[PDB]
DNA sequence: GTCCTATCGATCTTCGGAAGAGATTCAGAG
DNA sequence: CTCTGAATCTCTTCCCGCGCGCCGTAGGAC
């Protein structure tokens, strides 16, 4: 099995899993913890944003290679925000902080 | 025969408090002395003791007067990083000087510390079946092991210290990979334990802000004496104290990390009615909101940014 | 030694400790505790050893 | 003389519960220790609830909590259940009669 | 082999190597 | 995000069963007891004024009917959430620690000295950030965007069942049922059963 | 047959997890 | 008379991936 792009959950905007749907493989907690050991943050911004969960910058990355501009803008993911929004969704306020 | 002496769990106070001696003994009233010392040859009998040397008897330099007859794989690692105390954790003396008895054994036996100068009062309540490496006369120290079985880490860090307690977790543990065949190195074990007792506990606040008692990140209370010391005010003082990891994840300073390991409902409320406030230092908070983390590549970077300053 | 924990008199007292104890909120009652006792173990529709 | 008290039911059967409830004291003939039974209608408040005049004693709670599909009486407990009130009982007899 | 660089990610390397060999335990004088 | 309105105050679970309870840690009372007024089991007295009565001391229906003609109402008791809400804004907050961390030194018990340590660094949280204490109960309840619980349609005309669109439709429903009878003033033992039958949806 | 409203407000949620730790409940006594 | 010991209760945790397979509100009233 191997997946370029297609389709992406609802709640969240990560990739579908399966063959049986077109999915793209777990970059599972582990594996996390494997780049970290790694000097690899750059890799693993791309994995877990751009490749991943950032509505905006996988569109743009997707354009970037296309032109071949090998270059990405990461922005911040939206399953993330999923989460504020469901901490806040009980009386608790989380909120993103400035300085 | 020789002769059973009784055991305080078969024999009253009448028996108990009577507690049993065998002094040796001369019409001088005292034994002829070791240089400096004011202490006769008296000497006691534990219980389940044998006893062959009744009254009258001539005894030598070093005849017995008496005898007293008498763990896992993978698991005894995970529970000494936890740092769970032992089901049979050995008694450790502790200050200095000398022991003697408190109070004899029903419900328990308590037991005394008493030392060469200063707080003489130190007792403790003891074990009776537990039996004891010393009995009224031994001279001791904070850290001298008072009954056998496994030792217990809080009590390592509190009577020998941070470094006897690395040289501990790191014996305790290779001596399992050891046994396996299996190799590590060393300092991939202190790197846990320094992060086991990254937590400190406040005895003088000093002149420091702190709680008049509180338990403390050790690097906070740290930079905070650097500074009072440079304006020569009284520094706080405190323990270090060596939490197991399952507990001193959940006490980072910074709820994000923790709650995202577990025990999620405990530490986002708690975090939550203190209103407190995460800097994103450190990795799995960044992962978390998907930026570079403070390492590797993208610690330099983080340092470029703070260099730059 | 069981008779020196036990705190019941007899047989009301017991009943109504077992009611107590097993369902606590609802009235122990001389009619009703039994209502209880006798279906955990003596009425065919709850108690049943093949 | 006869004061309220409160029954729930499982709420949709409540009709049914009443039947059952009036048919229960006149097979064990405690005729004199039931006065009514009320489930007030708007061309259905209370949804679920049905009001019963009656007398407590321990025979009556368990004869009004033997009835089918009655859940219990709802009040401050359930050793000596709950009375609503004289002025509660009439302002809800004068929505019914309004 | 040489020194550690600076900014390396040392705790997440430790923990790893104390947990690799974890499936290999098992969870059940001479001379003059 | 939207919100409901709630017919009435309500604890929020978490602040009332956590490790502790934030809610009776605060308070001094015990989490059994707080629950107890919270689940409309008995009174809370508030505000006890000249009768023979403390500061929160849970008093069963028939101890308040009792104080009901025993006194007349110089005092109050109150049961539900409001009733908690009541006690957590009477605190004095600051004044209660300041009190609370010279009783500190009032005896060396180790087992209270240590749990009031506790104590004294909870309200000194409260007081040090903007936090108040009344905001552990709710009042108004966000419901979550609805994008984040989709209702998907499945294999033909059928709705997946989308699992909070059921909760949120249980509380929806009892607080419409509440609004209702408290504005058509049911008695007191109606308005106790929808009110903890909301507190416990 | 379709539409709307509610759950054991007249039972019985499974015993065959260990652990491991905490909150919360009680001894022998000064 | 409740103070430090200990005693019973609940809460919380239990590998990572992966692939299939199926199965998916009810009851009552109008």
């Amino acid at each position: 099995h191997a997946r370029s792009t297609g389709s992406y959950s609802l709640v969240t905007q990560q990739p579908l899993g399966g063959k049986a749907q077109f999915g793209g493989q777990r970059f599972g907690e582990m594996e996390v913890w494997a780049l970290e050991a790694y000097g690899a943050a750059y890799t693993l911004q791309e994995m877990l944003t751009v490749k991943s969960d950032d509505v905006n910058g996988r569109t743009k990355m997707y354009k970037n290679i296309v032109d071949g501009n090998h270059q990405m803008e990461p922005g911040m993911p939206e399953s993330f925000n999923v989460l504020l929004k469901e901490i806040r969704s009980l009386g608790i306020n989380i909120e993103l902080e400035d300085e | 025969s020789s002769l059973v002496v009784l055991d305080s769990a078969e024999r009253t106070a009448g028996g108990k408090d009577l507690r049993p001696a065998l002094k040796i003994v001369d019409a001088q009233g005292n034994d002829v002395l070791i240089p400096g010392t004011d202490m006769p040859a008296q000497y006691f009998l534990p219980g389940k003791a044998i006893v062959q040397l009744e009254d009258g008897v001539q005894i030598s330099s070093g005849d017995t007067l008496a005898r007293i007859p008498q763990t896992g794989g993978l698991p005894r690692v995970a529970d000494l990083f936890e740092a769970r105390r032992p089901k049979e954790p050995a008694i450790l003396a502790e200050i200095s000087g000398i022991v003697s008895f408190g109070k004899e054994t029903k419900g328990k036996r308590r037991l005394v510390i008493t030392p060469v100068d200063g707080s003489d009062p130190y007792e403790e309540m003891i074990p009776k079946w537990r039996q004891l490496n010393v009995f009224e006369g031994e001279r001791v120290e904070r850290g001298d092991v008072i009954s056998d079985g496994p030792e217990a880490p809080h009590d390592i860090l509190r009577l020998r210290g941070v470094h006897a307690v690395t040289r501990y977790i790191v014996n305790e543990v290779q001596d399992v990979y050891r046994l396996q065949g299996v190799k590590i190195n060393d300092k991939h074990i202190e790197v846990i334990v320094r992060q086991m007792l990254r937590k400190a506990t406040i005895v003088n606040a000093g002149s420091s802000d702190f709680l008049e008692g509180e338990q403390v990140e050790y690097s906070r209370v740290k930079i905070a004496n650097r500074e009072l010391e440079a304006n020569g005010k009284v520094g706080a003082t405190y323990s270090r104290d060596l939490l197991g990891i399952t507990k001193a994840s959940l006490a980072t300073e910074s709820f994000i990390s923790a709650a995202s390991f577990q025990e999620t409902t405990r530490v986002l409320t708690e975090a939550a009615v203190a209103g407190k406030r995460d800097e994103l230092r450190g990795l799995k908070e960044n992962v978390i909101v998907g930026r570079l983390i403070p390492a590797g590549t993208g610690y330099a970077y983080h340092q470029d940014r703070m260099r730059r300053r | 030694e069981t008779l020196r924990v036990d705190p019941t008199n007899d047989r009301l007292s017991a009943l109504v400790e077992i009611y107590r104890m097993m369902r606590p909120g609802e009235p122990p009652t001389r009619e009703a505790a039994e209502s209880l006792f006798e279906n955990l173990f003596f009425s065919e529709d709850r108690y049943d050893l093949s | 003389k006869k004061r309220w008290y409160v029954v729930q039911a499982f709420s949709g059967f409540e009709g049914r519960v009443a039947t059952s409830l009036r048919e229960h004291i006149k097979l064990h003939n405690m005729e004199d220790l039931f006065g009514e039974v009320m489930v007030p209608t708007e061309e259905k408040f209370f949804p679920g609830y049905v009001l019963v005049q009656m007398v407590m004693n321990d025979a009556s709670w368990h004869l009004v909590r033997s009835v089918p599909r009655v859940m219990g009486f709802i009040g401050g407990t359930s050793d000596r259940p709950a009375p609503i009130s004289d002025k509660e009982v009439d302002a809800i007899m004068n929505r019914l009669q309004q | 082999g040489h020194i550690i660089n600076k900014g390396e990610a040392i705790g997440v390397i430790a923990a790893q190597s104390i947990g690799e060999p974890g499936t290999q335990l098992t969870m059940r004088v001479k001379n003059k | 995000m939207g919100h409901i309105e709630l017919a009435s105050p309500t604890a929020h679970i978490w602040f009332l069963k956590s490790l502790p309870s934030r809610i009776g840690l605060l308070l001094d009372m015990p989490l059994r007891d707080i629950e107890r007024v919270l689940y409309f089991e008995s009174y809370v007295v508030i505000e006890g004024g000249m009768t023979n009565l403390e500061r929160q001391q849970i008093l069963t229906e028939e101890q308040y009917l009792d104080a009901l003609e025993e006194f007349g109402d110089e005092f109050d008791a109150k049961m539900g959430a409001e009733a908690i809400q009541a006690l957590l804004k009477s605190m004095d907050l600051e004044q209660e620690c300041e009190q609370l961390r010279e009783e500190l030194n009032e005896t060396n018990s180790e087992t209270k000295r240590k749990k009031l340590t506790k104590r004294i660094k909870l309200l000194e949280a409260f007081v040090q950030s903007g936090n108040k204490p009344e905001w552990m109960i709710l009042t108004v309840l966000p419901v979550l965007p609805p994008d984040l619980r989709p209702l998907v349609p499945l294999d033909g005309g059928r709705f997946a069942t989308s699992d909070l669109n059921d909760l949120y439709r249980r509380v929806i429903n009892r607080n419409n049922r509440l609004k209702r009878l408290l504005d058509l003033a049911a008695p007191d033992i109606i308005v106790r059963n929808e009110k903890r039958m909301l507190q416990e949806a």
